[PDB]
């Protein structure tokens, strides 16, 4: 079949044998890497669904029930908090976890006090009105960041497994067969050269012995 | 030389029915051809003779101020005949059993080609072009005959069996094939087809870029490829399918005159340039190809123009093709 | 750190309140506020897609998108066609509309392979 | 024996300009070095009388109590001369035209080397080393001459053409080269450098692992390896490019005394051990390489110490390198 265009020599034969051995053991290496990443991918796909369910049934129940207005608080403003725009907070820090040998770009909660805004103590309503946004919404955004950590863990891992499986297929279906064909061709050509030299030597020996002896 | 009797039967049957205009009037090409046949099952030792006969006849006609082409099909059979005679003689074998004097014989035989001034008067100039088919054992160009011939000859039309099995004909391997006469031909082109060498080099560059991109794709797939790379691969496929591939047993592609070849190169390179220009100006290659499939089909079908329709008519329709392609590529990219 | 910002495409009930109590709404040196009001029947769908591109591709500081279903359903093609990793688009329920776990892009992908 | 006449001219030009303090004072190395110039343009039958003359001179000088070294460049040109005489002489050729007695001739030549007590008094002991360069036809070590010599000789310094093209010198093929004198030299090392055999074995192991591992990396990439495997590859690359590679035409690496070799070996093995421990107890080799970049640089630059400042001034690397890090 398809083979590398190289000239048959014993050095090239040994080089191709070494390349084939390296290809086989690298194929096994990438196979193991793919299986590990696939197990972790199963786990991440389960936990991402679980996190999505929990966020879906925590966001509306607690975070979206803000009591800063109107009847539950001393003010009836639906966008009073937006008047206090300032430096962002409740932020995430993308961590570099050793997931399965590769390093992901997952995230972790690293909130900061920001401008220390609030839905009360100046927003008309009292402290009890800001309890929802102050605490339940903070927990909701923390959960959202934790879920985004499983979103980017899933995307990166899916990409990595796709690449690794493509490379395993390339090794076992394109590179290894090509190297084996090259080895077979080199072996056949070297056997042909050996036969030629052997029979030329035999002809010389027979001529000498049976004509000049 | 050492080839099928049936190949000589079909030449004898067909050449009387094929006509040439070199003299100004239609006349069978058999009127200006000679055949020297030593079939594979004819005496082996005669193969050499046949070759030496052919060239001599060719030289004779070169002495008359004619331009002769002598076709040696195949020289590997002459080498094999020499090998058999050497074996019967008990001589020391060279590479692959051939005699040690094979390369010298081939070089001397090929030195008999050339453009020359005849010996006598009145002054007249002729030429002998040797075109030799080589039949490497196993299809491997490491064959001693192939190795000697490539050392001797100046043009290397190397054929790929993977192309032939696909019915891609001619199956010229564009990666290995070479011509060393491209430099001396510039004069000719500068007088007749001035931008012929530029288009030839553009086509070769496109083909090489596609060959390397295909090595990349085979392992990595057609992803992470710039739209320019996609255009290069697509247009190289177009060239391979509809320019480098010529059905020699059709009414339109049996013969491609140099002017039709030049116009086809112009059309294909114009397609490539228009696509590159359109994509470089923000166009998306997939959508653009979907929109200009008609232009692509016209460029690919350019090969069906009958050369018998005349140079003027075919050139006129090639100009129409070029103008339509420009207009459509302008329309499809705003 | 290289990318830290939180972005919210939600009605006033969410972007203005709730997480905004601890997340803020403004950038250190920008006035874009990494948010869109998305007035009911006022903000254009084309403008919604423009804002999605703004917060997903036009500026780099945004670490997460947090988008309500209202925009997502109308912006379905754009968010489905987005396949990068950094902005980590996250769909949320809003007002009365629940999660609907058969609509959002990421969970669609998850069910597509392997379950 | 059958070499260039510009390589015997360069020896006649450089050896007088090169000096040896083995006598206590710099004396031209040529003063103790004689030559047996018989180039290739010179008669083929005198390629045989060139090898006899050389070994006989070494045996004569060993018989005076001296430790002589016969350097026979090349042994394959003497074998070709016996193949050319035999062929013109009529007797039956062997595997590749050589006579059936080529092996016996080579064995007899190499059996003239050795350590010996000299005949006669005063009682003296001498030695004759033989360093025979073989020139396999095409670089193939399966040749009759190469196979016979490998059967006879005890040390095999097989050279690699690929390494010589990168200008990696000496281009010694560590995969196939062998020394059968490592066992006896134990005593010497136990008397001068006890760690030397163990360090040598460790470096052989590291080089073999990296040889087997670079083949994998060439196909699957370096990022698919374990941190331990990546440390092994980096260590082996450092060894090859800074310890094994020795510019023979410089001032710092024209000669490398054994104490310097031992110190560099200890430094490289200690660097490998430090990296392997740092990753074994928990660390990221990718970042640690940047963190310890200067320690790696110092280990690499140990090559550049001038041997002129002999012994214990260069031995500052015992602390300025093995205590500046590790």
């Amino acid at each position: 079949g398809n083979r590398e265009q190289v000239f048959p020599t014993r050095m090239t034969l040994g080089l191709m044998k070494t390349k084939l051995k390296g290809a086989n053991q690298g194929y096994s290496l990438l196979k193991r890497k793919s299986e590990a990443l696939t197990k972790r991918f199963r786990d991440i796909t389960k936990r991402i669904d679980d996190a999505k369910q929990k966020m879906g049934r925590v966001m509306q129940t607690a975070a979206f029930s803000l009591a800063e207005v109107s009847y539950a608080t001393g003010e009836n403003i639906g966008y009073q908090v937006q008047e206090s725009v300032s430096t962002a907070r409740f932020k995430v820090r993308a961590r570099q976890e050793n997931v399965s040998g590769v390093y992901l770009s997952q995230f972790e909660s690293y909130i900061d006090p920001e401008i220390n805004d609030f839905r009360l103590t100046g927003l008309g309503r009292g402290g009890q009105q800001v309890q929802r946004a102050k605490e339940i919404y903070s927990r909701a955004v923390e959960t959202l960041v934790e879920l985004a950590s499983l979103q980017t863990a899933f995307i990166i891992l899916d990409e990595v497994i796709k690449v690794t499986n493509r490379r395993v297929n390339a090794i076992e279906h394109v590179i290894i067969p090509r190297t084996e064909n090259t080895i077979a061709y080199i072996n056949s050509e070297l056997d042909e050269l050996d036969r030629e030299e052997f029979y030329r030597l035999k002809k010389v020996q027979e001529k000498k012995q049976n004509e000049t002896a | 030389c050492g080839e099928r009797g049936n190949e000589m039967a079909e030449v004898l049957m067909e050449f009387p029915e094929l006509y040439t205009e070199m003299s100004g009037t239609k006349e069978p090409i058999m009127k200006r051809t000679t055949l020297v046949a030593n079939t594979s099952n004819m005496p082996v030792a005669a193969r050499e003779a046949s070759i030496y006969t052919g060239i001599t006849l060719a030289e004779y006609f070169r002495d008359q101020g004619k331009n002769v082409s002598m076709i040696a099909d195949s020289s590997s059979r002459w080498a094999e005949a020499l090998r058999e005679i050497s074996g019967r003689l008990g001589e020391m074998p060279a590479d692959q059993g051939f005699p040690a004097y094979l390369g010298a014989k081939l070089a001397s035989f090929y030195e008999r080609a050339g453009k020359a001034v005849a010996l006598g008067s009145p002054d007249r100039t002729g030429s002998v072009s040797i075109v030799a088919a080589v039949s490497p054992a196993g299809g491997d160009f490491s064959d001693p005959v192939t190795t000697a011939t490539l050392g001797i000859t100046q043009v290397f039309w190397g054929l790929d069996k993977k192309l032939a099995q696909r019915k891609h004909f001619p199956s010229i391997n564009t990666s290995v094939s070479y011509s060393k006469y491209t430099n001396v031909l510039n004069k000719f082109y500068d007088s007749n087809y001035p931008e012929f060498p530029v288009l030839r080099d553009r086509m070769k560059e496109i083909l090489s870029n596609a060959e390397e991109l295909e090595q990349v794709v085979q392992l990595v797939g057609k992803s992470a490829l710039s739209d320019s790379d996609k255009i290069t691969l697509d247009v190289a496929t177009l060239i391979k399918e509809d320019f480098l591939q010529q059905n020699g047993y059709s009414t339109y592609d049996a013969f491609c005159p140099i002017w039709k070849t030049f116009d086809m190169m112009r059309a294909f390179i114009s397609y490539h340039d228009e696509a590159q220009k359109a994509v470089a100006n923000g166009a998306n290659w997939s959508k653009l190809a979907d929109s200009t499939g008609d232009v692509k089909h016209a460029v690919s079908s350019s090969k069906f123009f009958e050369p018998s329709r005349g140079e003027k008519e075919v050139h006129g329709e090639f100009e129409k093709l070029l103008s339509t392609m420009q207009e459509r590529f302008a329309e499809s990219t705003d | 750190e290289k990318r830290t910002l939180i972005a919210v495409i939600a009605d006033e009930d969410t972007t203005t309140g709730l997480l905004l109590a601890g997340i803020g709404q403004i950038t250190p040196e920008t006035q874009e506020k990494n948010f869109f009001v998305y007035q009911e029947g006022k903000t254009t769908k084309e403008e919604i897609t423009d804002k999605f591109n703004h917060f997903t591709e036009e500026r780099d500081d945004i670490a997460i998108l947090l988008i309500n279903q209202h925009i997502a359903e109308n912006i379905r093609a754009r968010v489905d066609s987005f396949t990068n990793a950094f902005p980590a688009i996250l769909e949320i329920p809003s007002k009365d509309h629940p999660y609907d776990p058969e609509k959002d892009s990421v969970l669609k992908r998850v069910r597509k392979l392997f379950g």
